[PDB]
């Protein structure tokens, strides 16, 4: 509950990876949904070197997702709100949006209760609870 | 569900309410369909066994 | 009454007791919206005794529910009742089936 | 009070009973007796209220117009439990909800009853009208994707409406495009028919 | 007189108060019968038989 | 009626900081001395300062003007 | 059977039959179930579940009102309606919820003269149930008091 | 990151041998004493998990503990502690009543802020 | 089932009269004023000591007798009308300028009620 | 509007007392399922009525209460007089009595006779009686109605009390209680091809089938005048008496000629401390001036919206 | 008291443009607006006299597929623009219309040969395409009288809508006067593809429900 927005910027460009989960027989989540509201680390490779396609500090609109869905990427950092931090509250480009609203996070937003209440939201998941590999495609 | 034509060769998609309500996905699914028209299946468990 | 029940209505409006049912009861030479009285056959009452029972209606008395209970007689006049056929007709009871 | 669903309401609308929103808005009232002179003591309007007045209804009408409302059900565990609506004067004693919103709600209107609050101060309202209605919570908090989906009515509606059997009545004949809603009144061709081509911009 | 929601019967597997209706429904037909052979003054026999 | 809010928002950029901006407007609307720029439509003060705020003339810099000017010209 | 029954009482076999619209006067396709059924009124009526109250007498325990329905009280403001709230930053929301509806004698006082003449204006004040705690706490051996 | 905090230090670095000292102090320290005066007072610092519920245990503001766990306990710990808590949380201030520094009480909390030194 | 059984707090008509007071609208002087007279009523109704006596309370030489009459002449039009009356019969003379002027023989009890008690008292 | 032929009525059928099978007549295509549908929902909708409104009994006394003597309870004999069938003449509110005294059941053909009262079905009953001596006794009032009326919205309709021994029944004021229609060929094959539609309808025997159906058509037609010709392209403070009668002492009625002031109300939407910017009055004045309006101007305090003329 | 009914005072009317229109009617009886309104929507979409095409008879094959012939448009849009052309006749039940523009620009609806009783309300109207450098045809059309909507099925290849009225619907909405609620207003919006005014086809549409009633009345109940 102790979670007020009071920073603007965030200051570093440390971050985490974020790539694609897969479990061998399917595609659990793809790279559309992981960084559709992220903002993208200090520089993004393409397939071709010497080459950037977005800035630090650019939201991710759904347009420049659908520009990397086209160019195949894989290898996308992301900056977090547990990595960088201003040693009180939370930074805006690195946390993101990811709710009602198109914009981005403004400051004074209760990202701690948001957060810690879509968790606990579903409360209704449960109660009480070889040798050779195959390929798929090629 | 076949209907009267000319060459009769329709095999299109059936117009049944239940079929349709699942289908759409209004209210309803296969798990729930199955246990009217075919057997319930297993359904068994007063304890940790079957 | 029920258009479609399993019959086991009629048991529960009698074992209920809400009802009016028949003792020892022959031909009905009265009622009315609260009392009614029955003659008694020869073959049935003991010696010493007129032959006569009474039966007082429950009408708008207070439940234990804030709700209403009453009762109406069945029999209109001049009609045998035999032992263990019912009288009246209490809240959601309908001719000995219960109507709710 | 006890919640009930209504299908003539809008998205940012709630319908209240005339005897409760007579009992909570007796401040406002008051002092619209006051102001417009109809009252010219507090004990002559409360007076007048008691007795239920021709005027009084006309008076509420105007003081509830643009007044918000924020309705919650008991049961929340999530951001989407607590929104306000606009009210309106409807008879009987069961509060009005939008078949949209219930969704958010998780309400089946199988008994369950409804929490009312009414704001009193000018930046309550705001906060209400510019955070806390429905026309702004569309989206889902945890999620993003749209909340307001339809309930089970509306999508199976939708679904039927396109389809198409084999040849049914209407089939292969060539039209324009809005203008094939008066072949569906006037019995001149049904809503399910193959291969018809259409104008459309 | 009465209007529900057919969205239940296939979630809420209540096939039993569809046939409970079909039933009332007969019994309504039958007593709509029996009531008009009483209005148009049928003999005992006809009724008796029926 | 302002039914959806996205104008002055747009206007503001803060979505927080634009209730405290219509709050005092309002406010004065209703104790009196100031006249709506906007021509009303028997709405309430807070509509009325909301849509006049939607139009791009009140904000957070011209109501601290006006002030200024009031308390010079007195 | 049922079907029998059906025949015999000159009804449709399966049960369905055409219907028309009461506003329009069209034949309904996909001909519906028409029927009979046994329904029951249960205790559940808006008689007795509506309440509403504006202003009425409080408890004499940090002031704050009932729960029930005769003499008329508000009803239970769990956590999870104000931690609702928080997510949507409505502060002063909360404050007029907290503050000026439940304690704060002489606050809900003025919020309510206000009201009446049109001002339209609050002021926090202090809980009471803040000073019954503080109170309470004292009893013992806790010494607590508000500097400034 | 609610979860993230509670870091013990392995070095003194003018600081004394707390292990526990919050991260964000953990790093504010570093922050005013590295460039300003020597860089030879970094300690290192090893980032340790804590327990869901151990880090509520942690709160400073014991108004806002009191809520949370064992009420009798925490207040003489406070007591015996003699410390004050500044009204310095969100449920706290509710329990006082006045605007939360959060949402459109944000800005509110700021001018109070401004209100510390200035005034 | 705590500490207070329930707890419930009565209104009561000394309530009831300071409520009203808050509404109408008085100066700041004024409210003092009134706060004391409502204080100075009683169970039956009356104020219980006298009219010269609130103003030789209220310690402030300055205050015309006639200030508290004019406050006290509107704090008995409140809810029950005569309230706060003095010395059982101005009562009637507030309770009967309520009613309107059609009443069919208001002329000849106003008069009555003027100087003519001490002989309906017989 | 080529020919636009209008329906003649004709072959107007009666089979029962209670059922009718009145035939309209020769129709334009289309026409047919619009006209039926336009005449059902009228003539069930709106539709005069003579049914029974009140019921007074002399030896009973409330609703929920027995007499003495009878088989059925108050209660029934009310919900079976509640469907009792009577077309009353050009006078409205009839009241007529009711005296019975015997064992057999009481029917609606031993109703004391009048002028404007007619029963059309006397073969119901409405009580029983089970005692030689018991005998009964009762008044009813029958008025006419547009449609169904409940006692609790009828309730209000007395001034202020009715008199004990007076209870209120349910209103239907719906008479007709079974109407549908069915459309068919037309008879006549030399002309151009049309329809003809049959309103098939039940009533409880109280209003004729034809004038059912013209006053069923003309309602509908003189409700249809508005859209034939589209055209179209008080609240006052009560206190509203002059200055006089305010007993102005000495300065007052001047300074209330000098300063233009109204009647009464614009004194009383001014301020105590505004006051003293007026001319000289003194804190006398303003002390009697508000001893004065303590009774009719309220301590001088309102805040009114506008003054109209 | 009986006999008497309410009757709509509020007859104001707020179009936008002069095809579209929105009527509304706030004071109505209880349970008789949705009556009006279907018995409107049924009698000015299926009776209703107006002129449409009928049949088209261009110069090519028999048959509806044909090529474009330097067109460069489709037989079946061609076919569709005619259905969508407004031609009013004064005083005659069936005429004929030929025409044979030279190909330089856009055929619009202008270059009809004007006629004593043909009129058109909009001669900017789209027939054709532009074709290439020297394509020409000869329209020959012609048109007749009727009322409602004739399929080609029924009856002959371009469909003839005799209704004018474009599109039309209703809604109900509740409404008190001074004590009760519930009471139905009714809100009518159309689009008519001009030539016909909306308010007065909804008064020739009026005219004509109650013109069909007078004689089942025979002067009863009249005031």
């Amino acid at each position: 509950q102790d979670l007020v927005v009071t920073e603007d910027d965030c200051g570093t460009h440390e971050g985490i990876m974020m790539t694609p989960v897969i479990e061998g027989g399917d595609v659990k989540e793809p790279l559309r949904d992981r960084v559709l509201g992220r903002v993208t680390a200090e520089d993004v490779l393409k397939p071709g070197t010497a080459d950037i396609l977005v800035p630090r500090n650019t939201l991710l609109h759904e347009q420049w997702c659908d520009l990397l869905e086209e160019n195949s990427v894989d290898a996308v950092k992301v900056r977090s709100v547990v990595s960088c931090d201003t040693d009180f509250g939370v930074c805006a480009h690195c946390y993101g949006r990811d709710l009602a609203r198109g914009h981005i996070i403004n400051k004074g937003e209760a990202i701690g209760v948001i957060a810690a209440q879509s968790i606990g939201e579903p409360g209704t998941q449960l109660t009480m609870r070889e040798s050779s590999i195959q390929v798929k495609n090629k | 569900t076949v209907i009267n034509r000319d060459g009769q060769e329709e095999k299109q998609v059936s117009f049944n309410s239940i079929y349709m309500m699942a289908d759409s996905g209004a209210r309803g699914s296969a798990a729930q369909i199955r246990q009217l028209a075919g057997m319930r299946g297993l359904m068994a468990k007063p304890d940790g066994s079957i | 009454k029920p258009l479609v029940g399993t019959g086991m209505e009629r048991a529960v409006a009698v074992d209920s007791g809400v009802t009016a049912v028949a003792k020892r009861g022959g031909v009905v030479q009265y009622v009315d919206a609260s009392r009614i009285v029955i003659k008694v056959n020869e073959d049935e009452m003991y010696p010493g005794e007129a032959g006569i029972d009474i039966y007082n209606l429950t009408k708008y008395t207070r439940s234990n529910q804030n709700t209403c209970i009453n009762q109406m007689p069945c029999v209109s006049l001049g009609e045998p009742v035999e032992r263990g056929d019912v009288l009246a007709d209490g809240p959601s009871t309908d001719l000995g089936e219960l109507a709710l | 009070s006890v919640i009930t669903v209504g299908p003539y309401l809008r998205l940012h609308q709630c319908g209240l009973p005339k005897k409760m929103a007579l009992e909570l808005f007796k401040p406002f009232i008051y002092g619209k007796l006051e102001l417009r002179g109809l009252a010219t003591t507090i004990k002559a309007a409360k007076k007048m209220v008691e007795r239920e007045e021709a005027v009084v209804w006309d008076i509420l009408d105007e003081v509830i117009r643009e007044h918000p409302v924020l309705l919650n059900r008991a049961p929340t565990l999530h951001r989407l439990g607590i929104q306000a609506f606009e009210p309106v004067l409807i008879e009987g004693k069961a509060i009005q909800l939008h078949p949209l919103v219930c969704a958010a709600y998780n309400a089946d209107f199988d008994g369950d009853q409804m929490a009312v609050h009414v704001p009193l101060t000018l930046e309550a309202q705001l906060e209400a009208r510019a955070l806390m209605m429905s026309t702004n919570n569309i989206l889902s908090p945890a999620n993003g994707e749209p909340i307001i989906v339809p309930s089970q009515d509306v999508v199976l509606g939708l679904y039927y409406m396109t389809r198409d059997c084999v040849n049914a009545k209407g089939e292969g004949m060539v039209l324009t495009g809005p203008k094939e809603a008066e072949r569906l009144y006037r019995s001149g061709l049904a809503s399910l028919h193959a291969r018809v081509k259409v104008r459309i911009t | 007189d009465i209007v529900l929601n057919p969205l239940g019967v296939p979630s809420r597997m209540n096939i039993g108060q569809i046939l409970e209706t079909h039933l009332g429904m007969a019994a309504k037909g039958i007593g709509d019968k029996i009531n008009a052979m009483l209005k148009q003054q049928q003999e005992v026999a006809k009724l008796r038989e029926f | 009626a302002r039914v959806t809010v996205q104008d002055a928002v747009e206007k503001i950029g803060n979505r927080f900081d634009l209730v405290l901006v219509a709050a005092r407007r309002a406010r004065q609307m209703q104790v009196g001395g100031k006249d709506p720029l906007v021509p009303e439509e028997n709405d309430k003060t807070t509509v009325i300062a909301l849509r006049e705020i939607e139009e791009g003339l009140i904000n957070n810099q011209i109501l601290d003007v006006r002030e200024r000017q009031e308390q010079q010209e007195q | 059977e049922i079907k029998e029954l059906l025949k015999l009482g000159d009804l449709p076999t399966s049960g369905q039959i055409r219907l028309y619209d009461g506003r329009t006067g069209e034949q309904f396709e996909r001909p519906v179930t028409v029927g009979y059924m046994y329904m029951l009124k249960l205790n559940h009526l808006v008689d007795d579940k509506m309440h509403a109250r504006s202003t009425g007498s409080y408890s004499l325990v940090t002031q704050q009102p009932l729960g029930g329905k005769a003499q008329f009280g508000g009803q239970r403001f769990g956590e999870m309606e104000v931690w609702a709230l928080e997510a949507y930053g409505a502060a002063y929301t909360l404050q007029e919820m907290l503050t000026v509806k439940s304690d704060d004698v002489n606050g809900r006082t003025k919020m309510y003269k206000n009201i009446v003449d049109g001002n339209h204006q609050m002021e926090p004040g202090m809980p009471e149930s803040f000073n019954v705690l503080l109170k309470e706490i004292r009893s013992l051996g806790i010494n607590i008091e508000l500097e400034d | 990151r609610q979860m993230l905090r509670k870091a013990t230090i392995v070095n003194a670095g003018s600081s004394d041998f707390l292990e526990g000292e919050q991260v964000e102090y953990s790093r504010v320290k570093i922050a005013n004493r590295e460039l300003e005066a020597n860089g030879k007072v970094g300690a290192t610092y090893s980032r340790d998990l804590l327990g869901i519920t151990k880090a509520s245990l942690a709160t400073e503001s014991f108004i806002s503990a009191a809520s949370f766990q064992e009420t009798t306990r925490v207040l003489t710990e406070a007591a015996v502690a003699g410390k004050r808590d500044e009204l310095r949380g969100l449920k706290e201030n509710v329990i006082v009543g006045r605007l939360i520094p959060a949402g459109t009480g944000y800005a509110y909390h700021q001018d109070r802020m401004r209100r510390r030194a200035a005034g | 089932e705590l500490p207070v059984y329930q707890g419930e707090t009565t209104q009561t008509l000394q309530d009831y009269l300071m409520w009203q007071v808050e509404l109408t609208p008085f100066t700041d002087t004024d409210r003092a004023i009134a706060t004391s007279i409502v204080d100075a009523v009683d169970d039956t109704g009356y104020l219980t000591i006298q009219i010269e006596d609130i103003v030789d309370s209220i310690g402030d030489d300055e205050i015309g007798l006639e200030e508290v009459e004019a406050v006290l002449k509107r704090i008995q039009r409140f809810d029950p009308v005569g309230v706060a009356a003095k010395d059982l019969r101005d009562c009637l003379l507030i309770q009967l300028s309520q009613f309107a002027k059609e009443t069919p023989w208001l002329e000849e009890a106003r008069l009555i009620i003027s100087d003519h008690l001490d002989l309906l008292a017989n | 509007v080529t020919e636009f032929l209008k329906p003649r009525l004709v072959d107007i059928e009666q089979v029962s007392s209670t059922h009718a099978k009145v035939t309209l007549e020769p129709l334009e295509r289309g026409f047919g399922h619009t006209l039926g549908n336009a005449l059902r929902r009228i003539l069930l909708s709106s539709m005069p009525g003579c049914a029974v409104t009140e019921v007074e009994i002399d030896g009973v006394l409330h609703e929920y209460s027995t007499k003495e003597g009878v088989q059925e309870d108050i209660l029934e004999i009310l919900l079976n007089l509640k469907g009792l069938a009577v077309r009353v003449q050009g006078k409205d509110e009839v009241i007529l009595t009711l005296n019975k005294s015997g064992i057999g059941p009481v029917t609606a053909a031993d109703i004391t006779h009048d002028g404007d009262v007619e029963i059309v079905k006397p073969q119901h009953v409405i009580c029983h009686l089970t005692d030689e001596n018991a005998s009964i006794s009762m008044r009813i009032k029958v008025q006419r109605g547009r449609g169904y009326v409940p006692a609790s919205t009828r309730i209000h309709s007395e001034e202020d009390e009715r008199p004990i021994g007076r209870l209120l029944v349910d209103a239907c004021y719906s008479p007709v209680e079974r109407i549908a229609y069915n459309v068919e060929a037309a008879r006549v094959e030399q002309r151009t091809d049309l329809d003809k539609l049959v309103i098939e309808m039940e009533t409880n025997g109280t209003i004729d089938p034809e004038e059912a159906i013209r006053r069923a058509a003309t309602i509908l037609a003189e409700q249809l005048e508005a859209f034939v010709d589209l055209r179209d392209v008080e609240f006052d403070p009560i206190l509203l008496r002059p200055v006089d009668d305010l007993e102005l002492t000495v300065r007052s009625a001047n300074c209330l000629k000098a300063e233009a002031i109204h009647y009464i109300g614009d004194l009383v939407q001014r301020t105590e401390v505004e006051l003293l910017k007026t001319p000289n009055l003194g804190k006398k004045s303003l002390t009697e001036i508000k001893d004065v309006l303590a009774s009719r101007g309220l301590s001088l305090g309102m805040r009114l919206e506008n003054w109209p003329p």
